[PDB]
Protein backbone atom coordinates (compact mmCIF):
# COMPACT_ATOMS: atom_id res chain seq x y z
CA UNK A 1 0.00 0.00 0.00
CA UNK A 2 1.43 3.32 -1.04
CA UNK A 3 2.34 6.33 1.03
CA UNK A 4 0.90 9.77 0.52
CA UNK A 5 1.70 12.76 2.69
CA UNK A 6 -1.23 14.04 4.78
CA UNK A 7 3.40 19.28 1.19
CA UNK A 8 6.17 17.18 -0.32
CA UNK A 9 6.99 19.39 -3.31
CA UNK A 10 10.71 19.64 -3.94
CA UNK B 1 14.06 -15.27 4.81
CA UNK B 2 14.00 -11.50 4.64
CA UNK B 3 11.64 -9.63 2.35
CA UNK B 4 11.25 -6.19 0.81
CA UNK B 5 8.55 -3.96 -0.64
CA UNK B 6 9.47 -1.15 -3.02
CA UNK B 7 7.61 1.46 -5.05
CA UNK B 8 9.52 2.97 -8.03
CA UNK B 9 8.50 6.16 -9.84
CA UNK B 10 9.84 7.81 -12.99
CA UNK B 11 8.72 11.09 -14.57
CA UNK B 12 10.26 12.18 -17.89
CA UNK B 13 9.56 15.53 -19.45
CA UNK B 14 9.17 15.89 -23.23
CA UNK B 15 8.94 19.55 -24.20
CA UNK B 16 6.81 20.10 -27.28
CA UNK B 17 5.29 16.63 -26.93
CA UNK B 18 2.80 17.15 -24.12
CA UNK B 19 3.15 16.75 -20.40
CA UNK B 20 5.72 14.49 -18.68
CA UNK B 21 5.20 10.76 -18.80
CA UNK B 22 4.85 9.11 -15.36
CA UNK B 23 5.30 5.39 -14.70
CA UNK B 24 5.30 3.73 -11.32
CA UNK B 25 5.57 0.06 -10.38
CA UNK B 26 5.47 -1.79 -7.06
CA UNK B 27 7.50 -4.88 -6.14
CA UNK B 28 7.53 -7.37 -3.31
CA UNK B 29 11.00 -8.98 -3.41
CA UNK B 30 11.57 -9.60 -7.16
CA UNK B 31 7.84 -9.88 -8.00
CA UNK B 32 6.07 -7.01 -9.76
CA UNK B 33 2.57 -6.59 -8.35
CA UNK B 34 1.14 -3.18 -9.38
CA UNK B 35 1.70 -0.70 -12.16
CA UNK B 36 0.46 2.70 -13.30
CA UNK B 37 1.28 4.51 -16.55
CA UNK B 38 0.00 8.04 -17.23
CA UNK B 39 -0.07 7.35 -20.98
CA UNK B 40 -2.43 4.36 -20.64
CA UNK B 41 -5.89 4.63 -22.22
CA UNK B 42 -7.70 5.18 -18.89
CA UNK B 43 -4.90 5.34 -16.32
CA UNK B 44 -5.53 3.36 -13.15
CA UNK B 45 -3.25 1.35 -10.93
CA UNK B 46 -3.50 -2.21 -12.19
CA UNK B 47 -2.70 -5.56 -10.58
CA UNK B 48 0.18 -7.59 -11.94
CA UNK B 49 0.18 -10.48 -9.45
CA UNK B 50 -2.68 -12.87 -8.64
CA UNK B 51 -2.45 -12.32 -4.88
CA UNK B 52 -3.16 -8.58 -5.08
CA UNK B 53 -6.32 -8.98 -7.18
CA UNK B 54 -8.39 -9.75 -4.06
CA UNK B 55 -7.95 -6.20 -2.79
CA UNK B 56 -11.24 -4.34 -3.01
CA UNK B 57 -12.34 -1.45 -5.20
CA UNK B 58 -11.50 1.12 -2.53
CA UNK B 59 -7.90 -0.13 -2.48
CA UNK B 60 -7.67 0.42 -6.19
CA UNK B 61 -9.38 3.77 -5.97
CA UNK B 62 -7.06 5.02 -3.28
CA UNK B 63 -3.94 3.75 -5.09
CA UNK B 64 -4.99 5.35 -8.31
CA UNK B 65 -5.60 8.64 -6.57
CA UNK B 66 -2.14 8.51 -5.04
CA UNK B 67 -0.54 7.74 -8.35
CA UNK B 68 -2.26 10.64 -10.04
CA UNK B 69 -1.29 12.96 -7.18
CA UNK B 70 2.34 11.86 -7.43
CA UNK B 71 2.30 12.41 -11.20
CA UNK B 72 1.12 15.99 -10.63
CA UNK B 73 3.66 16.76 -7.91
CA UNK B 74 6.40 15.36 -10.16
CA UNK B 75 5.31 17.71 -12.96
CA UNK B 76 5.64 20.62 -10.55
CA UNK B 77 8.99 19.31 -9.30
CA UNK B 78 10.41 19.04 -12.84
CA UNK B 79 9.62 22.74 -13.34
CA UNK B 80 11.17 23.59 -9.97
CA UNK B 81 14.34 21.65 -10.70
CA UNK B 82 14.85 23.59 -13.94
CA UNK B 83 15.07 26.68 -11.75
CA UNK B 84 17.36 25.10 -9.15
CA UNK B 85 19.86 24.02 -11.80
CA UNK B 86 19.51 27.09 -14.04
CA UNK B 87 18.41 24.89 -16.96
CA UNK B 88 16.63 25.70 -20.22
CA UNK B 89 13.05 24.55 -20.81
CA UNK B 90 14.13 22.96 -24.11
CA UNK B 91 15.49 19.66 -22.84
CA UNK B 92 14.09 16.40 -21.50
CA UNK B 93 14.77 15.74 -17.82
CA UNK B 94 14.10 12.77 -15.54
CA UNK B 95 12.93 12.50 -11.94
CA UNK B 96 13.14 9.13 -10.16
CA UNK B 97 11.98 8.15 -6.68
CA UNK B 98 12.02 4.88 -4.77
CA UNK B 99 10.73 4.11 -1.29
CA UNK B 100 9.90 1.05 0.74
CA UNK B 101 10.96 -1.22 3.54
CA UNK B 102 12.93 -4.40 4.31
CA UNK B 103 11.76 -6.86 6.99
CA UNK B 104 13.50 -9.85 8.51
CA UNK B 105 12.11 -13.38 8.94
CA UNK B 106 10.10 -12.38 12.03
CA UNK B 107 8.53 -9.52 10.05
CA UNK B 108 10.29 -6.76 11.98
CA UNK B 109 11.52 -3.67 10.14
CA UNK B 110 15.16 -3.99 9.10
CA UNK B 111 15.30 -0.60 7.44
CA UNK B 112 13.29 1.87 5.41
CA UNK B 113 14.17 3.84 2.26
CA UNK B 114 13.06 7.00 0.47
CA UNK B 115 15.41 8.42 -2.13
CA UNK B 116 15.32 10.50 -5.30
CA UNK B 117 17.48 11.14 -8.38
CA UNK B 118 17.43 13.94 -10.96
CA UNK B 119 18.75 13.17 -14.44
CA UNK B 120 20.17 9.89 -13.17
CA UNK B 121 22.18 11.42 -10.29
CA UNK B 122 21.52 11.15 -6.53
CA UNK B 123 19.43 14.14 -5.39
CA UNK B 124 18.15 13.64 -1.82
CA UNK B 125 17.82 10.56 0.33
CA UNK B 126 16.31 9.75 3.71
CA UNK B 127 19.01 8.49 6.06
CA UNK B 128 18.71 5.09 7.76
CA UNK B 129 17.65 6.83 11.01
CA UNK B 130 14.43 7.84 9.17
CA UNK B 131 14.81 11.29 10.67
CA UNK B 132 17.41 13.20 8.63
CA UNK B 133 18.35 13.71 4.96
CA UNK B 134 21.43 13.48 2.76
CA UNK B 135 21.40 16.09 -0.02
CA UNK B 136 23.82 15.59 -2.92
CA UNK B 137 24.35 19.26 -3.91
CA UNK B 138 23.26 22.80 -3.12
CA UNK B 139 20.05 22.38 -5.14
CA UNK B 140 19.04 19.38 -3.03
CA UNK B 141 19.91 21.36 0.09
CA UNK B 142 17.00 23.66 -0.79
CA UNK B 143 14.64 20.71 -0.88
CA UNK B 144 16.19 19.49 2.37
CA UNK B 145 15.42 22.79 4.11
CA UNK B 146 11.84 22.64 2.77
CA UNK B 147 11.28 19.05 3.88
CA UNK B 148 12.77 19.71 7.30
CA UNK B 149 10.47 22.70 7.79
CA UNK B 150 7.51 20.56 6.65
CA UNK B 151 8.49 17.62 8.91
CA UNK B 152 8.41 15.22 5.98
CA UNK B 153 10.72 12.67 7.64
CA UNK B 154 8.38 12.29 10.63
CA UNK B 155 5.53 11.32 8.31
CA UNK B 156 7.75 8.95 6.34
CA UNK B 157 9.06 7.29 9.49
CA UNK B 158 5.50 6.62 10.56
CA UNK B 159 4.67 5.03 7.25
CA UNK B 160 7.82 2.99 6.97
CA UNK B 161 7.56 1.59 10.51
CA UNK B 162 3.83 1.08 10.29
CA UNK B 163 1.89 0.59 7.12
CA UNK B 164 4.78 -0.35 5.00
CA UNK B 165 5.68 -3.27 7.18
CA UNK B 166 2.13 -4.20 7.99
CA UNK B 167 1.04 -4.35 4.35
CA UNK B 168 4.18 -6.17 3.32
CA UNK B 169 3.33 -8.77 5.91
CA UNK B 170 -0.22 -8.98 4.50
CA UNK B 171 1.05 -9.47 0.94
CA UNK B 172 3.55 -12.13 2.03
CA UNK B 173 0.73 -14.14 3.57
CA UNK B 174 -1.73 -13.66 0.70
CA UNK B 175 0.94 -14.54 -1.85
CA UNK B 176 2.73 -17.18 0.20
CA UNK B 177 2.43 -19.80 -2.59
CA UNK B 178 4.94 -17.79 -4.67
CA UNK B 179 6.46 -15.05 -2.52
CA UNK B 180 7.59 -17.56 0.08
CA UNK B 181 8.83 -20.20 -2.39
CA UNK B 182 12.41 -20.18 -3.61
CA UNK B 183 13.04 -21.97 -6.93
CA UNK B 184 16.65 -23.23 -7.09
CA UNK B 185 18.70 -22.86 -10.26
CA UNK B 186 18.99 -25.61 -12.83
CA UNK B 187 22.70 -25.67 -13.58
CA UNK B 188 25.02 -27.08 -16.25
CA UNK B 189 28.44 -26.37 -17.80
CA UNK B 190 29.05 -26.05 -21.54
CA UNK B 191 32.35 -26.26 -23.41
CA UNK B 192 33.19 -24.41 -26.63
CA UNK B 193 36.66 -24.67 -28.20
CA UNK B 194 37.95 -21.28 -29.33
CA UNK B 195 41.02 -22.58 -30.95
CA UNK B 196 43.39 -25.40 -30.82
CA UNK B 197 44.88 -24.07 -27.57
CA UNK B 198 41.90 -22.58 -25.69
CA UNK B 199 38.30 -23.28 -24.83
CA UNK B 200 35.39 -21.47 -23.18
CA UNK B 201 33.68 -23.00 -20.16
CA UNK B 202 30.31 -21.45 -19.39
CA UNK B 203 28.42 -22.10 -16.17
CA UNK B 204 24.65 -21.66 -16.47
CA UNK B 205 21.98 -21.07 -13.85
CA UNK B 206 18.39 -21.09 -15.11
CA UNK B 207 14.89 -20.96 -13.73
CA UNK B 208 15.67 -19.55 -10.27
CA UNK B 209 13.80 -17.20 -7.93
CA UNK B 210 14.60 -14.86 -6.26
CA UNK B 211 17.16 -13.11 -8.47
CA UNK B 212 20.05 -13.00 -5.97
CA UNK B 213 22.66 -15.63 -6.88
CA UNK B 214 26.42 -16.14 -6.84
CA UNK B 215 28.26 -17.88 -9.71
CA UNK B 216 32.03 -18.14 -9.45
CA UNK B 217 34.72 -20.04 -11.33
CA UNK B 218 37.72 -21.44 -9.46
CA UNK B 219 40.97 -22.68 -11.00
CA UNK B 220 42.86 -25.11 -8.73
CA UNK B 221 40.60 -23.77 -5.97
CA UNK B 222 41.31 -20.05 -6.49
CA UNK B 223 38.63 -17.56 -7.53
CA UNK B 224 39.04 -16.33 -11.10
CA UNK B 225 37.34 -12.98 -10.51
CA UNK B 226 39.35 -10.96 -13.01
CA UNK B 227 39.23 -13.56 -15.81
CA UNK B 228 35.53 -14.45 -15.42
CA UNK B 229 32.97 -12.98 -17.83
CA UNK B 230 29.74 -12.57 -15.82
CA UNK B 231 26.51 -11.38 -17.44
CA UNK B 232 23.88 -9.41 -15.57
CA UNK B 233 21.11 -11.52 -14.06
CA UNK B 234 18.24 -11.40 -16.51
CA UNK B 235 14.50 -12.14 -16.37
CA UNK B 236 13.14 -15.17 -18.17
CA UNK B 237 9.72 -13.48 -18.46
CA UNK B 238 7.89 -16.15 -16.35
CA UNK B 239 8.87 -14.99 -12.83
CA UNK B 240 12.34 -16.72 -12.90
CA UNK B 241 15.84 -15.44 -13.67
CA UNK B 242 18.91 -16.59 -15.59
CA UNK B 243 22.64 -16.00 -15.34
CA UNK B 244 25.89 -17.38 -16.70
CA UNK B 245 29.63 -17.06 -15.98
CA UNK B 246 32.38 -17.95 -18.46
CA UNK B 247 36.14 -18.48 -18.36
CA UNK B 248 38.70 -19.08 -21.10
CA UNK B 249 40.84 -22.07 -20.18
CA UNK B 250 43.96 -23.62 -21.73
CA UNK B 251 43.11 -26.78 -23.63
CA UNK B 252 43.59 -29.85 -21.48
CA UNK B 253 43.15 -27.94 -18.20
CA UNK B 254 39.32 -28.05 -18.06
CA UNK B 255 39.26 -30.36 -15.04
CA UNK B 256 41.15 -27.78 -12.99
CA UNK B 257 38.10 -25.48 -13.16
CA UNK B 258 35.01 -25.69 -10.98
CA UNK B 259 31.88 -23.56 -11.00
CA UNK B 260 30.32 -22.70 -7.65
CA UNK B 261 26.66 -21.75 -7.30
CA UNK B 262 25.07 -20.22 -4.20
CA UNK B 263 21.33 -19.55 -4.07
CA UNK B 264 18.76 -19.40 -1.29
CA UNK B 265 16.87 -22.27 -2.98
CA UNK B 266 19.89 -24.60 -2.58
CA UNK B 267 20.40 -26.38 0.76
CA UNK B 268 24.15 -26.47 0.03
CA UNK B 269 26.21 -24.51 -2.51
CA UNK B 270 26.79 -26.45 -5.72
CA UNK B 271 30.13 -27.38 -7.31
CA UNK B 272 30.01 -28.24 -11.02
CA UNK B 273 32.60 -29.21 -13.61
CA UNK B 274 32.49 -29.78 -17.34
CA UNK B 275 31.43 -33.38 -18.00
CA UNK B 276 32.77 -34.39 -21.49
CA UNK C 1 24.44 15.49 -18.69
CA UNK C 2 25.44 11.95 -17.73
CA UNK C 3 24.51 9.25 -20.22
CA UNK C 4 24.96 5.49 -19.78
CA UNK C 5 24.85 3.11 -22.72
CA UNK C 6 22.58 0.04 -22.64
CA UNK C 7 23.79 -3.46 -21.98
CA UNK C 8 21.90 -5.79 -24.34
CA UNK C 9 21.16 -9.51 -23.97
CA UNK C 10 19.17 -11.56 -26.51
CA UNK C 11 18.01 -14.99 -25.37
CA UNK C 12 15.11 -17.38 -25.10
CA UNK C 13 12.91 -17.98 -22.06
CA UNK C 14 13.34 -21.78 -22.28
CA UNK C 15 16.16 -23.87 -23.78
CA UNK C 16 15.64 -23.65 -27.52
CA UNK C 17 14.24 -26.69 -29.33
CA UNK C 18 13.49 -26.39 -33.05
CA UNK C 19 9.76 -26.58 -33.70
CA UNK C 20 8.89 -25.94 -30.02
CA UNK C 21 7.17 -22.67 -29.13
CA UNK C 22 9.20 -20.37 -26.88
CA UNK C 23 9.74 -16.69 -26.13
CA UNK C 24 12.48 -14.51 -27.58
CA UNK C 25 13.72 -11.86 -25.11
CA UNK C 26 15.78 -8.72 -25.52
CA UNK C 27 16.81 -7.39 -22.09
CA UNK C 28 18.27 -3.88 -22.11
CA UNK C 29 19.72 -2.59 -18.86
CA UNK C 30 22.07 -0.09 -17.33
CA UNK C 31 21.04 2.86 -19.49
CA UNK C 32 20.20 6.53 -19.01
CA UNK C 33 18.26 8.45 -20.18
CA UNK C 34 15.22 6.26 -20.51
CA UNK C 35 14.26 6.88 -24.14
CA UNK C 36 15.26 3.80 -26.09
CA UNK C 37 14.12 2.00 -29.23
CA UNK C 38 14.22 -1.80 -29.33
CA UNK C 39 13.18 -4.04 -32.24
CA UNK C 40 13.20 -7.82 -32.45
CA UNK C 41 14.16 -9.09 -35.91
CA UNK C 42 13.53 -12.32 -37.78
CA UNK C 43 15.83 -12.79 -40.75
CA UNK C 44 16.62 -9.11 -40.60
CA UNK C 45 13.01 -7.87 -40.60
CA UNK C 46 11.16 -6.31 -37.67
CA UNK C 47 8.73 -8.58 -35.82
CA UNK C 48 5.34 -6.89 -35.54
CA UNK C 49 3.87 -8.00 -32.20
CA UNK C 50 6.44 -7.31 -29.49
CA UNK C 51 5.51 -6.64 -25.86
CA UNK C 52 7.63 -4.93 -23.24
CA UNK C 53 7.75 -4.53 -19.48
CA UNK C 54 7.02 -1.31 -17.63
CA UNK C 55 10.00 1.00 -17.18
CA UNK C 56 11.79 0.39 -13.89
CA UNK C 57 15.27 1.03 -12.57
CA UNK C 58 18.10 -0.46 -10.53
CA UNK C 59 19.66 0.74 -7.29
CA UNK C 60 22.14 2.84 -9.27
CA UNK C 61 19.15 4.56 -11.00
CA UNK C 62 19.88 3.11 -14.44
CA UNK C 63 16.86 1.80 -16.34
CA UNK C 64 15.98 -1.68 -17.54
CA UNK C 65 13.35 -3.10 -19.89
CA UNK C 66 12.43 -6.51 -21.25
CA UNK C 67 11.10 -6.79 -24.81
CA UNK C 68 9.69 -10.18 -25.71
CA UNK C 69 7.70 -12.07 -28.32
CA UNK C 70 6.43 -15.61 -28.77
CA UNK C 71 8.38 -17.52 -31.41
CA UNK C 72 9.13 -21.04 -32.60
CA UNK C 73 12.83 -21.43 -33.41
CA UNK C 74 13.88 -23.40 -36.45
CA UNK C 75 17.22 -24.34 -37.96
CA UNK C 76 17.18 -21.71 -40.66
CA UNK C 77 15.65 -18.64 -39.06
CA UNK C 78 17.97 -16.04 -37.63
CA UNK C 79 16.88 -13.74 -34.83
CA UNK C 80 18.31 -10.60 -33.39
CA UNK C 81 17.63 -7.49 -31.31
CA UNK C 82 18.22 -3.97 -32.69
CA UNK C 83 18.72 -1.18 -30.16
CA UNK C 84 18.97 2.57 -30.60
CA UNK C 85 19.85 5.04 -27.83
CA UNK C 86 21.21 8.57 -27.61
CA UNK C 87 24.57 7.03 -26.62
CA UNK C 88 24.85 5.10 -29.91
CA UNK C 89 26.01 6.70 -33.16
CA UNK C 90 24.16 3.90 -34.98
CA UNK C 91 21.77 1.13 -33.87
CA UNK C 92 23.44 -1.89 -32.31
CA UNK C 93 22.37 -5.32 -33.55
CA UNK C 94 22.92 -8.29 -31.24
CA UNK C 95 22.27 -11.66 -32.73
CA UNK C 96 20.57 -14.47 -30.87
CA UNK C 97 23.00 -17.28 -30.07
CA UNK C 98 21.27 -20.18 -28.44
CA UNK C 99 24.47 -20.76 -26.37
CA UNK C 100 24.40 -17.32 -24.67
Amino acid sequence: KRWIILKIVR
Amino acid sequence: GSHSMRYFHTSVSRPGRGEPRFITVGYVDDTLFVRFDSDAASPREEPRAPWIEQEGPEYWDRETQICKAKAQTDREDLRTLLRYYNQSEAGSHTLQNMYGCDVGPDGRLLRGYHQDAYDGKDYIALNEDLSSWTAADTAAQITQRKWEAARVAEQLRAYLEGECVEWLRRYLENGKETLQRADPPKTHVTHHPISDHEATLRCWALGFYPAEITLTWQRDGEDQTQDTELVETRPAGDRTFQKWAAVVVPSGEEQRYTCHVQHEGLPKPLTLRWEP
Amino acid sequence: MIQRTPKIQVYSRHPAENGKSNFLNCYVSGFHPSDIEVDLLKNGERIEKVEHSDLSFSKDWSFYLLYYTEFTPTEKDEYACRVNHVTLSQPKIVKWDRDM
